[PDB]
Formats: C-alpha cells, sequence, structure tokens
RNA sequence: CACCAUGUUCAA
RNA sequence: GCGCGGAUAGCUCAGUCGGUAGAGCAGGGGAUUAAAUCCCCGUGUCCUUGGUUCGAUUCCGAGUCCGCGCACCA
RNA sequence: GCGGGGUGGAGCAGCCUGGAGCUCGUCGGGCUCAUAACCCGAAGAUCGUCGGUUCAAAUCCGGCCCCCGCAACCA
RNA sequence: CAGAGGUGAAAUUCUUAGACCGCACCAAGACGAACUACAGCGAAGGCAUUCUUCAAGGAUACCUUCCUCAAUCAAGAACCAAAGUGUGGAGAUCGAAGAUGAUUAGAAACCAUUGUAGUCCACACUGCAAACGAUGACACCCAUGAAUUGGGGAUACUUAGUAUCUUUACGGGAAUAUCCUCAGCACGCACGCGAAAGCUUUGAGGUUACAGUCUCAGGGGGGAGUACGUUCGCAAGAGUGAAACUUAAAGAAAUUGACGGAAUGGCACCACAAGACGUGGAGCGUGCGGUUUAAUUUGACCAACACGG
C-alpha cells in the first residue's frame, strides 16, 4: 500500500478499460462511415 | 553398537513447545581412543541435566546450534 | 533419488559380466619442468593401449593443476596461494613430459585483497616470448591510504591510472619478450617480475598492493622434442610399469 | 502518503544523477535499484568450528599456522527480501536516522 | 582391492573430490588432478529415497562414504578439495550438504590437502531467472 | 436459538424419519474363537495332570487350563489335591492366586 | 514461505 | 504360414537362468503433525499341457490369446 | 429407409445374464462466532414401458413411446 | 555410471541411444561482478573492461579581448526511459501470448518446466512515465560543525604556523598534512516559515510589516482527459478539450484507540508440550431445541443447555 484510497478499481486499469473503449468506439464509426 | 556420552553442559530447550533440549556431550572412551575425549552437541528427548549419561548409538552427527 | 528412473534406456529391457573399471588403468606419473623442485607431483590413471586407441594420443594434450607451493616444496605463504597449470606434451614410458600452461591465485586470496574506499586497477598484456610463446598477463593493483592521511577515501584520478597501465604495459612486454619460456615462468613463480612492477609503479601512486593475478599461454609454437628435453633436464625414472 | 524519508530509501540525491542501473537481488532476482538495494558483504567460514578442527587435524597443510579459506561474497538485497529475512528490520522513527559506516 | 600407484605403503596419493553442494542435491566427484579421469561420483540422491532429502546433510555425509571406501579401493589415499555452489547467475551461497560430505571425508578416514571454492563467478552476467520483480512467494 | 436458514417443517419431518438406525459401529471389533474348555475331568485328561502336570517348573491354575483344555475352576481343584499328596509344592498363595511348582527329585 | 474466501439495512 | 516379444498379486512390472516368487500403486493397520513421508501385514495354482535337471516361473517340445515386421495358385 | 440412446435428484459408466458403479447433489454429526471450504458417516435405483427366452435379464430377443444422427439422387 | 532436475511437497522435463557431474577447448549473442559510494559526467532521457581515435563540455587560472550584446518566454524547433511500429540483420540469456504440471471450491494467477513476439544492432517512426525533488527559470541576503568532487594559492588593532611516504621515467614526479579560495553533489540545522509532516545559504525563509523579473498551471468531488470537431501518427495513439447529468462532502497532515497470515520481550495446562482420566459409540437420569398439544408457562443461545438455587 503506496497509495491513499482510490474510491474504484486500480486507476491503471480503469485506464486501460476507458483505452479499450475508445478503440471500439472509433470501429463503429468507421463501419458507418 | 552404542557409545554412552555424559552431558557436558545444556545448551537450552530447543524449538517450539520446549520438548528438545541442545546438550554438549562428552564421549566416554578410554584413553588414547579416537573418540577420547572428544565432544559434539546432541538434541535429547525427556528430561536432562547436567552430568547425565546417554547412549548414542551414532557420534557422526552434530545438531544444529539452537 | 532410489528407484525413481522411468525410462532407463530409451529402447528396453536390460542387456556385462560386472567387469571391473580400474582392472584397465594404468598409472602414470606427471613430471614438470626443471624449474621446479618437485618434479614428479601428481598421479593419473588411463586405459591400457587397446586396439587402435593408443593410450599415448589420449594422454597428450591434458592440463594438470598443482599448487606452487607443492611445486616449489618451500618459500613462505605468498606461493600457497597461487596454482600452475602444465600440459602434457609428450610419453616417456608412464612419465607425462608437460609444460607451463597458466598460473592464477587462488579465488580466497583475490576475493580478500578487495577493500571498499580505494581503486582498483586491472591491466592486461599480451607479450611473446623468445621462443614463440604468446601469454596474457592480468596484473592487478589498489591505491593505498599515507599514514598521514585523514581522507575518508584513496580513490585515484584517470590519468594516474592510465600512467600506471601503460608503465606496467612496458615493463612486461620488456622483459617476458627478450626471455624464453622456461626464463619467463621462473620470473613469474619467484616473484621477481612482480617486485619490479610495484618498485617502478609506486613514484606514480601508492599502492597497497601490485600483483599478477592470472597467466596464460595463449598460442603455443609447433612441437619440438629437443625443446621439451631441454626444459625438463634429468627426467627422474618412472617405476609405475615395474613389476611388483 | 507522507514523505518517510528524505532519503526517499536510495543513496540518490535530487540533482547527482538521473538513472542507477538495477541489480538482480540475492534471493530472488527482483530487479531494485544498486543504490537502493540492501547491500552487505560477508566473509563466512567454509566449516563450523567443529568441523574446521575434524578437517584441519586431517590436513597437512591446514592447522595453527595456515588457517583455512573463507568465502567472500557481496549480497545485494531487494528491500523486501532483506526485511523478510531479517538483515533488516523496521526502527522507530527517531531510531530511522542512524547510520552504520562501518561493519559492526 | 590394491589397483593402486607402485608407491610404498603409507605413501600419499592424491585426487581431487569435486563438492558440488546445491539446496537440491550434493555431489561428491572424485577425479585425478587434471580433472580428466574420474574414480567415482556419488550423489546425495543416490542414498536417499525422498526427493525433498537429497541435499540433506545425512545423504552428503552418507555419499562421501561410499567414496572413501571406493577411493580406497583405487589406491587414493589423500584429497584435495573444490567445493562449488550453483554459481552463474544463479545463488552463490552453499548448499547444506557441502560441511556434511567434506567433514565425513576426514572422518571417515582421508588426507584433506587443499580446499578451494570454484563456484562459477561472472565477471558480467546474463539475465537470471524470474521477472524484475522476482520470484513472487 | 440456531435457529437454521431455510429449514421446513417437512424438512424436519423427513431429517427424523430417516434419522432411525444407520449409523453406527465405530469400532472394528475383531471378534475371536470360543474357547472349548471340559468342566469335568475325564479318565485321559486326568492321566495327563496326574503324571505329565507335576515336573512343570511353573505350575499356575490358568497355565494347566491352556494345557489340558479344561476350566480354570477344574484346574485349580486338581492343583489342590496334588499339593494334598505332596506331588507339587505351593510357592505364593493367596485367596485369588496360588502359584505352585515342581518338588525337587 | 502447503491451503486460510465471506459477514443483509438503519441505530446504540 | 514364417521369425520375434508379452502372458507373474486387485493394477504396472523385474525375475534367478538349470536346488528356494519379489518391487511401486491399491487395502488394512501404527509413527505422524493436512496431505504427503516412514514401519508392518499385503497377497499371486508364475498363460494350457507333456518331456520333470535332485527338484522346472527358469531348460525344452506342442497348443491358446495379444502386439511387431514379413508369405499368400484350390 | 438405415444406425445409435433412455441407468438414485443432475451428468455419465456398466450394457461381454446372476449387479447397478463414478463425480456432484441430499441428510446426520464435527471444525467455525457463523456460512462456505475441509473432516467423519448415512440414505436414495420399475436400469423408458409392454411382453417373450432363460434356473436366473440393466445385460438376451421382439412391440410400443420419446431423443439424436445419416440419406431423401437423375429427370 | 544411474540418476539428474525442480518444489512447501510434487509433477510436467532430461536420462544406459549415457543425462547430471569432471577437465581443457570451440561457436554465437548479450553483459561489464567485486571495486560501486547520501561519488562523478550530462539539458533531461541517461552514462561503468582496456587501448587507439574524432569533434565537444563545464569548472578553475588571467592586469587577454568586447562593451549591454541580457532574464524569461505564446508560436515554432530539436532531443526524450520502457513498451510498441516498419524494413534488414541477430537470436546466447530472459521472456508478454501460448503449452504442460501443480495449488485450489474454482485458479490457461501467484509456484515449476518450456516457449512466440520481444530482449541486442542499423536506419526510420512513436512522443503516452511515480519523465519525481510529486518542489519552473533568472537574481540578492542568509547561522553552525564534520565531510566530499574538480581547479587554483601558501608552507573595534599595522600584518602572526606546519609535517609524511615512494621516487630510473606520460617524472623539475605522484599522493598526503595544514590553512585559504572558486565551482558542484550533499549531511547533522540558528532565525524564520508551515495545518502539520517537515523546509532551512541545497528554502518550502527574508509575505496581512502582503510589490526584484518572466512564464506555466489550479478553482469542491464525479461525469472525464470522456464526447464532438480538428492537427499530427503506418498503426498503437498524442495534442487540444466540453456539456447534460450527479453529488455533501471528496481530500491533507497529525492524535488516541482497535486490528495485522509485521517485528520484539514475557505470561496462562478456561493454551500447548509429556501424560492421566474421561466425554463423542450403549442404556438410563436430567436440561435445551424441535414435533405434538386445550396447554405442553417462560428467561438464557467462551460469558445459554443438573442454569434461573
Ligand atoms: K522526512
Ligand atoms: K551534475
Ligand atoms: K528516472
Ligand atoms: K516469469
Ligand atoms: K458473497
Ligand atoms: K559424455
Ligand atoms: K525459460
Ligand atoms: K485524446
Ligand atoms: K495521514
Ligand atoms: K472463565
Ligand atoms: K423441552
Ligand atoms: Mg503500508
Ligand atoms: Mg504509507
Ligand atoms: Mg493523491
Ligand atoms: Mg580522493
Ligand atoms: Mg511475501
Ligand atoms: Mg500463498
Ligand atoms: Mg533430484
Ligand atoms: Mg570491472
Ligand atoms: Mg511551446
Ligand atoms: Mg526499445
Ligand atoms: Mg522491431
Ligand atoms: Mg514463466
Ligand atoms: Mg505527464
Ligand atoms: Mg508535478
Ligand atoms: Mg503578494
Ligand atoms: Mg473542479
Ligand atoms: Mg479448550
Ligand atoms: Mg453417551
Ligand atoms: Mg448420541
Ligand atoms: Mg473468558
Ligand atoms: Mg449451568
Ligand atoms: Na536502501
Ligand atoms: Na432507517
Ligand atoms: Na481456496
Ligand atoms: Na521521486
Ligand atoms: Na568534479
Ligand atoms: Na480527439
Ligand atoms: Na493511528
Ligand atoms: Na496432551
Ligand atoms: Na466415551
Amino acid at each position: 500500500g503506496t497509495v491513499s484510497r482510490p474510491r474504484g478499481m486500480r486507476p491503471k486499469w480503469h485506464k486501460k478499460r476507458i483505452k479499450r473503449l475508445k478503440l471500439r468506439r472509433r470501429r463503429m464509426r468507421q463501419r458507418s462511415k | 553398537q552404542a557409545q554412552v556420552g555424559l552431558i557436558i553442559k545444556v545448551l537450552g530447550r530447543t524449538g517450539s513447545r520446549g520438548n528438545v533440549t541442545q546438550v554438549r556431550v562428552r564421549l566416554m572412551a578410554e584413553a588414547g581412543s579416537p573418540d577420547y575425549n572428544r565432544t559434539i552437541v546432541r538434541n535429547v528427548k525427556g528430561p536432562c541435566k547436567e552430568n547425565d549419561m546417554l547412549s548414542l548409538m551414532e557420534t557422526e552427527r552434530e545438531a544444529r546450534r539452537l | 533419488a532410489l528407484g525413481k528412473n522411468k525410462r532407463i534406456s530409451k529402447g528396453g529391457k536390460r542387456g556385462r559380466g560386472k567387469a571391473e573399471t580400474m582392472a584397465r588403468k594404468e598409472w602414470y606419473d606427471v613430471v614438470a619442468p626443471a624449474n621446479f623442485e618437485k618434479r614428479q607431483f601428481a598421479k593419473t590413471i588411463c586405459n591400457k593401449t587397446q586396439g587402435t586407441r593408443i593410450a599415448a594420443d589420449v594422454l597428450r594434450g591434458r592440463v594438470f593443476e598443482a599448487n606452487l607451493a607443492d611445486l616449489n616444496q618451500s618459500a613462505g605463504e605468498e606461493e600457497a596461494y597461487r596454482k600452475v597449470r602444465f600440459t602434457v606434451q609428450e610419453v616417456q614410458g608412464r612419465n607425462l613430459l608437460t609444460q607451463f600452461h597458466s598460473m592464477e591465485v587462488t579465488t580466497d586470496k583475490m576475493a580478500s585483497l578487495l577493500r571498499k574506499w580505494c581503486t582498483t586497477m586491472e591491466t592486461t598484456v599480451e607479450v611473446k616470448t623468445a621462443d614463440g610463446y604468446t601469454m596474457r598477463l592480468f596484473v592487478v593493483a589498489f591505491t593505498k591510504p599515507q599514514a598521514n592521511q585523514q581522507s575518508r577515501n584513496c580513490y585515484a584520478k584517470q590519468r594516474l591510472v592510465k600512467w600506471l597501465r601503460m608503465r606496467i604495459t612496458k615493463m612486461i612486454k620488456r622483459r617476458l619478450s627478450k626471455v624464453q619460456i622456461k626464463e619467463a615462468v621462473s620470473l613469474l613463480t619467484r616473484n621477481v617480475l612482480s617486485d619490479a612492477l610495484v618498485r617502478r609503479c609506486n613514484p606514480i601512486l601508492p599502492l597497497r598492493e601490485l600483483r599478477i593475478r592470472k597467466v596464460r599461454v595463449v598460442r603455443t609454437p609447433k612441437f619440438d622434442a629437443q625443446a621439451l628435453l631441454s626444459a625438463h633436464g634429468t627426467i627422474p625414472a618412472s617405476v609405475e610399469a615395474d613389476q611388483r | 502518503m507522507t514523505t518517510k524519508r528524505r532519503n526517499h530509501g536510495r543513496s540518490k540525491p535530487a540533482h547527482s544523477r538521473g538513472r542507477v542501473k538495477p541489480i538482480h537481488c540475492f534471493n530472488c532476482g527482483r530487479l531494485t535499484p544498486k543504490d537502493k538495494a540492501v547491500g552487505r558483504f560477508v566473509v563466512r567460514r567454509m566449516l563450523d568450528a567443529a568441523s574446521a578442527r575434524d578437517v584441519a587435524e586431517a590436513s597437512p597443510v591446514y592447522g595453527a599456522n595456515f588457517p583455512m579459506p573463507r568465502l567472500y561474497m557481496k549480497q545485494r538485497f531487494c528491500i523486501a527480501c532483506a526485511i523478510h529475512s531479517r538483515t533488516v528490520r523496521a526502527r522507530p522513527v527517531g531510531n530511522r536516522k542512524i547510520r552504520y559506516t562501518k561493519k559492526v | 582391492k590394491a589397483y593402486g600407484p607402485n608407491v610404498k605403503k603409507g605413501d600419499l596419493v592424491y585426487g581431487v573430490v569435486h563438492i558440488f553442494a546445491s539446496f537440491n542435491d550434493t555431489f561428491v566427484h572424485v577425479t585425478d588432478m587434471s580433472g580428466r579421469e574420474t574414480y567415482v561420483k556419488v550423489t546425495g540422491g543416490m542414498k536417499v529415497k525422498a526427493d525433498r532429502d537429497e541435499s540433506s546433510p545425512y545423504a552428503a555425509m552418507m555419499a562421501a562414504q561410499d567414496v572413501v571406501a571406493r577411493c580406497k579401493e583405487c589406491g587414493i589415499n589423500a584429497l584435495h578439495v573444490k567445493m562449488r555452489a550453483v554459481g552463474g547467475v544463479r545463488t552463490k551461497s552453499p548448499g547444506p550438504g557441502a560441511q556434511a560430505a567434506l567433514r565425513a571425508l576426514a572422518r571417515a578416514g582421508m588426507k584433506i590437502g587443499r580446499i578451494e571454492d570454484v563456484t562459477p563467478i561472472p565477471t558480467d552476467s546474463t539475465r537470471r531467472k524470474g521477472s524484475r520483480r522476482g520470484r513472487r512467494l | 436459538p440456531p435457529k437454521a436458514g431455510q429449514t421446513k417443517k417437512a424438512k424436519m419431518e423427513a431429517a427424523n424419519k430417516g434419522a432411525k438406525k444407520t449409523t453406527k459401529k465405530w469400532s472394528k471389533g475383531q471378534s475371536r474363537e470360543a474357547l472349548q474348555n471340559a468342566v469335568m475331568f475325564d479318565k485321559e485328561t486326568y492321566d495327563k495332570l496326574r503324571s505329565e502336570v507335576p515336573k512343570y517348573k511353573l505350575i499356575t491354575p490358568s497355565i494347566i487350563s491352556d494345557r489340558l483344555k479344561i476350566a480354570v475352576s477344574i484346574a485349580a481343584a486338581g492343583l489342590k489335591q496334588l499339593c494334598r499328596e505332596k506331588l507339587i509344592r505351593l510357592v505364593s498363595c493367596s485367596s485369588k492366586t496360588r502359584v505352585y511348582t515342581r518338588i525337587v527329585q
């Protein structure tokens, strides 16, 4: 334990989850374009 | 088959539960023998005191200090 | 562990007469060059000449390792910390005539020479002797504090370390190039070349100790039987083949 | 949270250098910086007192005049590996600042 | 069983014993002074039916006693010692059976010639097994 | 009270109805063979007692029963008779235990 | 250095 | 059809060759503090027969079954 | 038209006459503050159904009722 | 010559077709141990064998030259760890993905044996770090003691010493000792500051007694560094960057408890160890729960259950 309370999942894994969400959103717009 | 050893001094109760005692013993052999006046450290099960005798039946091993 | 082998042979089943291994062995003597007083150090075994496998072809080229204190059988403890290797060049009956291979300081001695707050300086010198032997010298030196010194370290300036290296390289190349292999080995096992280095390199930098930590022969001339006989002088007789 | 050590646990001031190459821990192989690792140079006897006596009794070369060889290792530990092996322990806040410059 | 050199009775005939003591097994390996010809090699796993006891000091002592028995038949009555640990990129700490093997050689009756530690030391190594977080036990 | 969760009255009733008999026999037992010991003397058995039972170094009612395959009650009765005729001698005696031995010469 | 998960809602 | 192998405890096997049936796992018990580890009992008419080396799991001749590789004119 | 399968509450062996097995589940008692995991025990079978053979049928021979496959081509 | 390896124990794995081990070698690719430090160099990222080479860089020394040429900076430019991308090599070790064996209630997790991309090199991209001193740059003042690295100098008072070791050629030498000095990384620290922890000529000081200069960022917690647009990128992504809606706290540092499969020192058979005698299995007495009943009165669930005498 080096950090304080995250009030959520690990920020690195939330950032990765957001990272994959942006990938799938730009693939859904590509197929409509 | 067995060699008698005389407990020279008690080195303290060994391990958890304190049922094993670390002792220093002197091998009781005739004068001029290879085992004469030689000393080893041994683990003893049971109540032991100074000037107590044990039949070691194997004098090559030495107990790890503790 | 005992009784844990699942696949003994990779082919199956068990194929011997319980032949004894040492019944086929023959005992030999390893003879050092004439600059060591204990000439017949070490004993070895080898198979008898059976068929076309001549025992002298497998004995040649073997490298035998011995302590310098045991070979020179005298002098102080400074040579109890050095080990010398000899390569077998010829088989004279039951004698193994050898030639100098390498010398090295034992691992305990070298590891104990290291102190923290000084500088450790290493020099590798490659020279060729008069008879065509190429050697690598591997000198090591350490700085020391002066008696007056109150400082917390005795590190050296890098230009004094480079000066120490170039002087050591000059003296070693100047000396060992003119001499033959037998004289070169005498200079190394008798510490005469070592003391010349410390005497001339201490004016450059205060040195706790300067020693040659490993000599190895890296290139050898073509075999000369007369040169091997000259290097061994009077070869002591071997009683290994004699009847008992 | 709060800064535990002005050292930050390593022997690297702010403007001394940027990067110190890591070493493999002696025990588990964890890559830790060379100035941060807990380094101990040990000199160990190859045999204990009783075992040395038996071997030196059978040795023509070893005895009172000639000592037996020792083992010289520079051991560098990860912080987790040094605390678990008890070569180093947690200290009171006041006692944390005291340093030893020589082996005691 | 004879099989010795042509030396007088009581003469010292020297071998080299290579004691490789790791934390999983111990080797007691007797060769000549060139290391090329081996007389006997007994390991601690050749004495114990269990696998967790191959590094035990008792197994090393038992292996060192079989070494002396065979070395007496080969004419070897003295030994130079070369102890080593795993070395290389792995641990330099000697295994549990190193001292037990050496002491058993002297006690069983053997002249101990010279002792040297020959564990492989790298002047610079390759990457050690495990990650940069090491073994996470 | 530890009222079990989700335990029914039908669950209760089915539990007691199946709780009769079944689980038992926590010991191995290791039964033995019966001892067929005669309660009265036969002609050949009584002949053995008068001849074979003497010159036994140790004589005890339980020993004689183990030899002649008879009860200890009549084994002790015969031993008391052999003492009345001085064929065996009594070394240790109490209410519960008697020890006999052969006479010298 | 075998394995050792969890604890319904408010309020003392 | 021809040359080889294997048939042995409840399962997987080594036999000594030609005077004497055993190991690991399984089952039961004891040392054990959870396995695991150690100690003891486990328990097989040695594929079916004949020739029986003093006596045959062993040596040999015939049959049965199974794995190999090879031969095929009613 | 051809071939295979219904077995304790679930899934699946045995289907090589004389018998039902394995894992999970259920129940009882332990451990725990308590539940789970873990330990010690127990109970639970029309072997789909209707007949036939046999001294004897999950097991063999037919009918039926379901379930799943493969075929359904050249016009 | 019979195992080796590996582990908490094992197994996957290698092995009489000779593994492991031993000696001297050969090949290739990484890396440069000990020395290695609250040490040095660099704008940062970073940078440890030797020798030979190229251009540099700071500090020091100077009675050299010049004469405001400077500080900080939107825009713009160059560099930037690791991972990642492209094309050629290389491929020893280690090793994302994957495979196998364990552990487990589960455990393509930690552990074990392997193993692809990677890891290494050249050229070209990328520009996302706890890229940290979580501390912008320049300038001034600022108390103390012991040190350390590089270059020099000496041996309200009119002036205040001192040695040691080596010494035939990178040598009119090298290192030491004492004193001073400029520059650098710092340690234990008098004001002062600060919510505190702590900082302190190395400020987080000289600030309600608020003004040396320039620049970047922030405005309760989320939504969210998300959406849209746009620029750049081979891609991965990078830069810029909201709103609707939601919420009473989210945070910071210290204090006292409590807890820890964190450490230390003690203690207790309501703990264990060495044991004894039992209880758990049987019958029965009794209490408790359930079932039953018109009612089977009720409390209590280690510290309830021969307890409420
Ligand atoms: K602090
Ligand atoms: K710097
Ligand atoms: K960094
Ligand atoms: K790994
Ligand atoms: K849950
Ligand atoms: K080989
Ligand atoms: K690997
Ligand atoms: K973006
Ligand atoms: K806090
Ligand atoms: K109490
Ligand atoms: K009641
Ligand atoms: Mg913490
Ligand atoms: Mg913290
Ligand atoms: Mg924060
Ligand atoms: Mg210095
Ligand atoms: Mg841990
Ligand atoms: Mg764990
Ligand atoms: Mg092993
Ligand atoms: Mg180096
Ligand atoms: Mg800009
Ligand atoms: Mg890279
Ligand atoms: Mg690439
Ligand atoms: Mg792995
Ligand atoms: Mg950033
Ligand atoms: Mg910041
Ligand atoms: Mg202001
Ligand atoms: Mg805001
Ligand atoms: Mg109790
Ligand atoms: Mg009872
Ligand atoms: Mg009961
Ligand atoms: Mg209490
Ligand atoms: Mg009561
Ligand atoms: Na540290
Ligand atoms: Na409420
Ligand atoms: Na679990
Ligand atoms: Na930092
Ligand atoms: Na410097
Ligand atoms: Na965008
Ligand atoms: Na607290
Ligand atoms: Na007890
Ligand atoms: Na009882």
